[PDB]
């Protein structure tokens, strides 16, 4: 009575059956539907509500079942066809400001999961991705992106990884045939990852077989990867860092300088081609994960981390930090002889900065604060960045980054000083310890009297102070006569009468106590 | 030292190639080394006659022209004072003039870099130099367009050097009538269109004219050249994605235009504003991490001009945004801005409404339904983010502090946005008041309903002096600080506003679930105190909540949770009487 097309066609009828078959003593009328499958083979095609009712009804079926999966074959034959069909996107995409039927695509790819989850239909599983990341997006992204996130990477492979993923390459024919870009084919990339580092923590053939297949410039054809290369270039850093190793990875990698990863990455990221930042980058990074295990060719680990710090212009902050965390500690321990070398090239690079670039000397300056262990035994280089951090406190630092970065940098030398000690140029010691004084005592008027942030630093800052003073580099510390008289002589003014001097009055009790380690400094009290 | 040997070293032609890079390796030793006051300015005046018979001669090469240019740049960094500044300013302005706008090399980039660096003295007597420069900048500026109608199908970094410089030129010194030139010139900007990298090359030098062009921001400029300003718009949609930093400029450019009242009002009328979020203000397949400052640009512009819109550029705005408001991958700051801008123009739709028979009620159900989507979605997913990592009994924590701040102002904007949203259904398309809610939004409202009062859950994680968040007690009578007690009253007061007999049906649906979750969360007691206050709909809830709990009697000797959960409902019911006798 409700499969009429006269009254199925009807929202209230229709909504009637719906919530009917909805129902927990539904469970007659459900048999009698799975017993008929044929019956939405010739509702799935002005009649096109009665897809969508089919597409709902379907839907209620599976989630009041969960197991007349198997018995849908020629059902599925015609659901998987709507979905990927461009007809139905384009349909459901121009025109969807008011548009009924708009909870379609959540069933429909439920339905979809929910079938190639008891069976596992390689090429279904892949054009499920046509919304996971692209195309539409309403409800339909999080019910399968959860579940290609935790239960594809729990059971999935636990027999067939390397079937599996020679199965999900031999998917490129069939692809093709249908979608030839990222769109759907750098989204591929994800669902076998999760499982190849759920269990990379066993399968060579894909390992062979991922570099040939996937030539440099795949199919010789460079203008069709925008952003596949991008995923394929974390596939490869992944790869060669957890699941192949160099047993299984120098077997094949032997012919680096052929067209194996090394030329994969190389030519692009060393030349001015490929402006989008983050293919260059993650090539940069690549590189890296590959030298830092393996590959220790003729100092060619010098030409990356030039071309790495050179580049880390505008908006490199992530990749360039990453790759410098996996490079760093591996250029030094492969370049013994050259330590002075590398040293040297650095300090070059920096005084080649006579532009000051800001931003290139602030992305420098956080560098080598990130690593404070791996330059003790390079306090040569410490008045370059001594004097950068001199200049970058007295711009007016409205911005986060350069007082804070200075501040940090003077903490850097500060542990310096403390491993050098328990295991320096003095006069660019006792400037950093007067900035220091001169910088605690200035943030603090960056910040509004009150109601803002801004003060906790300049907290850390005093406490900075007062470590720094107990190794012995405080005797020939210089006491700010005048910049503490201007600063708390404000008060003379009623304008602009802050905390600031609370902070200057904290730092006199320091100097306070200094000068009761050593009464010397009587004689400098005057002012 | 550094005197004798830099002055013995003098070679002009003996040696060309490695000569002056030896000099170069040691005047860069010297500006390293500390230099006294008597060994200050004589080493500049007697550098500059040697840059002077150094660019002398040698006017894609790689010559010694190359290494004498590199000298220049770096006698350029010296940047020692500038007693020694006016010979220099002539010199850099002589070879600045020759050899523009052409294959030429960087020389002219580290020429207006010197300029630049050269100007912050605020040299007086220097303005004529620099007038002529401006004179030049007039020149090249109209020249821009037979420059990219001469190169066709059968470097080009000159121009935004040139813009900048002009720019901080012109910020620092006396106001002028000069900035009225470059307006005109403005007038005359470039608008039509490896050697496609030199012609995106050519778009960027347009962007940099643009970014000089953001005067417009600034002091109230005739502005009777729309045409040009619409050309320049329709180029930033043509312009690459594969530049990341460029586009973000350019965006922040368009963004600072769009601060102004005077240049709001001519966005609307320009290609209907279909040229919102759609993919044109964002990379279109290279990259979309500025996507932030896209969608809140744009949010502000539509915000600012939401009165002048008709029915298919709101509802095609809508349609845009739903799409973005669930974006998962978008911080929730972004989320509740959109919720912000849809519950203000929901209202505008409203008022609107009138016009055109209406055709509100469709969008304004249609995006209640997003509402309530975004509702089910954060209490089924932000509740257990967080319940995953409580600690009983009690760095990435300091910005999971920040992330539950967001969404505890998230359930918010939501009970707020919905709020507003059933104002709006209720009073538009003729038009009966108090009109009886239908089927579909009947449903909708007890799907709503269901799904905040979890999402109102949120309020139940603290923060504590050490950073480690912390769950609260189930029942501990208290204010809980004020901030969710207004949440959830206006949570009630969107139901305290429909029809009657909808509110019956719903609430005699959901009162078990919410009898359920009261006593799962205490605070939600103070939604049923509301119902029981506000007239026209507290003798439903009250009869509803008392045929409720006459069946449960009995279930009240088991445990003392629900014995009490149903001592307090009565108490308010009896409450309730005693106010509405």
């Amino acid at each position: 009575l409700f499969m009429m097309e006269a009254t199925l066609n009807d929202p209230q009828w229709s909504r009637m059956f719906m919530s009917f078959l909805k129902h927990k003593d539904a469970r007659p009328l459900r048999d009698v539907l799975a017993a008929n499958p044929n019956r939405f083979i010739t509702l799935l095609l002005m009649r096109l509500d009665l897809q969508f009712q089919a597409i709902k009804i379907i839907s209620i079926i599976v989630k009041n079942d969960d197991s007349w999966l198997a018995s849908q074959h020629s059902l599925v034959s015609q659901l998987r066809r709507v979905w990927v069909s461009e007809n139905f996107q384009e349909r459901h995409r121009k025109e969807n400001m008011a548009a009924t039927n708009w909870k379609e695509p959540k069933l429909l790819a439920y339905c979809l999961l929910n079938y190639c989850k008891r069976n596992y239909g390689d090429i279904e599983l892949l054009f499920q991705l046509l919304r996971a990341f692209t195309g539409r997006f309403l409800c339909n992204m999080t019910f399968l992106k959860e579940y290609m996130e935790e239960e594809i990477p729990k059971n999935y492979s636990i027999a067939q990884k390397r079937a599996l993923f020679f199965r999900f390459v031999d998917f490129n024919d069939p692809n093709f045939g249908d979608e030839l870009k990222a769109k759907v084919l750098q989204h591929i990339l994800n669902p076998a990852f999760l499982y190849s580092f759920e269990k990379g923590e066993d399968n060579p053939e894909s390992i062979t077989s991922v570099f040939i297949t996937k030539v440099l410039d795949p199919e010789k054809q460079a203008d069709m990867l925008d952003s596949l290369r991008i995923y394929l270039l974390q596939y490869a850093t992944l790869l060669v860092e957890h699941a192949p190793h160099h047993i299984h990875d120098n077997n094949k990698n032997r012919n680096s300088k052929l067209r194996r990863l090394m030329t994969f990455a190389w030519p692009c990221l060393l030349s001015k081609a490929c402006v989008d930042p983050a293919c260059k980058y993650s090539g940069h990074l690549l590189l890296a994960h590959i030298i830092a295990k393996f590959a220790i060719h003729k100092k060619i680990v010098l030409q990356v981390f030039h071309s790495l710090l050179k580049a880390h212009a505008m908006e490199a902050r992530a990749i360039v930090r990453q790759a410098m965390a996996i490079l760093t500690p591996a250029v030094p321990a492969r370049m013994e002889d050259g330590h002075q070398m590398l040293t040297h090239w650095t300090r070059k690079i920096i005084v080649e900065e006579g532009h000051t670039v800001p931003q290139l000397v602030h992305i420098l300056h956080l560098i080598v604060q990130h690593f404070k262990v791996y330059y003790p035994v390079r306090h040569h280089l410490v008045q370059h960045m001594v004097s950068a951090m001199q200049r970058l406190g007295f711009t007016p630092s409205v911005t986060i980054e350069q007082r804070r970065l200075a501040v940090d940098l003077s903490e850097v030398v500060i542990k310096w000083e403390l491993q050098r000690i328990k295991d320096i140029d003095k006069q660019h010691t006792d400037t950093v310890v007067n900035f220091l004084i001169r910088v605690a005592c200035q943030v603090n008027d960056n910040t509004n009297t009150a109601g803002s942030p801004g003060e906790v630093l300049s907290r850390r800052c005093v406490n900075l102070l007062k470590t720094a003073l107990r190794p012995d580099m405080w005797p020939k510390s210089e006491l700010k006569l005048q910049w503490f008289d201007k600063l708390l002589m404000t008060v003379e003014q009623p304008n602009q009468v802050n905390y600031g001097n609370i902070c200057t009055g904290l730092e006199v009790l320091s100097f306070l106590l200094t000068v009761l380690q050593s009464p010397a400094i009587l004689s400098s009290f005057k002012p | 030292k550094k005197y004798l040997q830099f002055v013995a070293a003098l070679t002009d032609v003996n040696t060309p190639d490695e000569t002056k890079l030896k000099m170069m390796q040691e005047v860069s030793e010297n500006f390293e080394n500390v230099t006294s006051s008597p060994q200050y300015s004589t080493f500049l005046e007697h550098i500059i006659p040697r840059f002077l018979t150094f660019l002398q001669d040698g006017e894609l090469q790689e010559k010694p022209a190359q290494q004498l240019r590199k000298l220049v740049l770096e006698i350029i960094h010296r940047i020692p004072t500038n007693e020694h500044l006016r010979p220099h300013t002539k010199n850099v302005l002589s070879v600045m003039f020759r050899f523009l706008e052409t294959e030429n090399e960087e020389n002219v980039l580290i020429c207006l870099r010197i300029i630049i660096e050269l100007h912050k003295q605020f040299r007086p007597p220097i303005t004529q130099e620099i007038h002529h420069f401006l004179d030049f900048v007039k020149q090249i500026y109209k020249e821009l367009p037979k420059v990219v109608n001469r190169y066709f199908e059968n470097t080009h970094s000159i121009i935004p050097r040139g813009s900048l410089s002009l720019k901080v030129l012109a910020e620092l010194p006396i106001i002028v009538v000069l900035m009225y030139q470059l307006y005109k010139l403005n007038i005359h900007n470039v608008v039509a269109e490896e050697l496609y990298a030199d012609f995106i090359a050519a778009q960027i030098k347009t962007l940099s004219f643009l970014a000089y062009i953001i005067r417009i921001y600034q002091e109230l400029v005739t502005k009777y050249s729309q045409q040009m300003v619409k050309g320049m718009l329709q180029l930033l949609s043509n312009c690459p994605a594969e530049t990341a930093h460029l586009r973000k400029e350019l965006l922040i450019a368009a963004k600072h235009i769009l601060t102004t009242e005077l240049r709001n009002q001519f966005i609307p009328c320009m290609d209907k504003l279909f040229d919102e979020s759609i993919l044109i203000g964002s990379g279109y397949t290279a990259r979309e991490t500025l996507r932030p400052l896209a969608y809140s640009t744009l949010a502000d512009l539509v915000h600012h001009v939401r009165q002048h819109l008709p029915l298919s550029d709101l509802s095609l705005a809508v349609q845009l945004f739903a799409k973005n408001i669930d974006d998962e991958s978008l911080p929730s700051s972004i989320q509740t801005m959109s919720c912000k801008l849809l519950l203000n123009l929901v209202d505008c739709i409203r008022s609107k409404s009138e016009q055109e028979s209406g055709n509100g009620r469709d969008v304004l159900m249609r995006m209640l339904e997003v509402f309530v989507l975004k509702f089910h979605t954060i209490a089924r997913y932000q509740l257990s983010a967080i319940f995953k990592k409580c600690k009983p009994q009690s760095d990435k924590e300091d910005k999971q502090t920040f992330q539950v701040t967001d969404c505890r102002s998230l359930v918010k904007t939501l009970v707020c946005g919905v709020k507003t949203i059933t104002w709006g259904i209720t009073s538009c398309k003729q038009f009966i008041p108090n009109k009886q809610l239908q089927p579909k939004e009947t449903q909708i409202y007890i799907k709503l309903v269901k799904y905040a009062m979890q999402a109102l859950d949120i309020y139940q994680v603290q923060i504590a002096g050490n950073g480690q968040t912390y769950i609260r007690v189930a029942n501990c009578q208290t204010v809980r600080m004020k901030e969710e007690k207004e949440v959830l009253e206006h949570f009630a007061g969107v139901f305290t506003m429909m029809n009657p007999l909808t509110f019956k049906e719903i609430f005699q649906t959901t009162v078990p679930y919410m009898v359920e979750r009261i006593s799962k969360n205490y605070a939600l007691q103070i939604v049923a105190n509301s119902f029981l206050a506000n007239p026209t709909t507290s003798a439903l809830f009250a009869t509803i909540l008392v045929e409720y709990l006459l069946d449960r009697l009995p279930e009240m000797g088991s445990n003392v949770e629900l014995s009490n959960l149903y001592l307090k409902l009565f108490k308010l019911v009896f409450g309730s009487v005693s106010l509405f006798a």
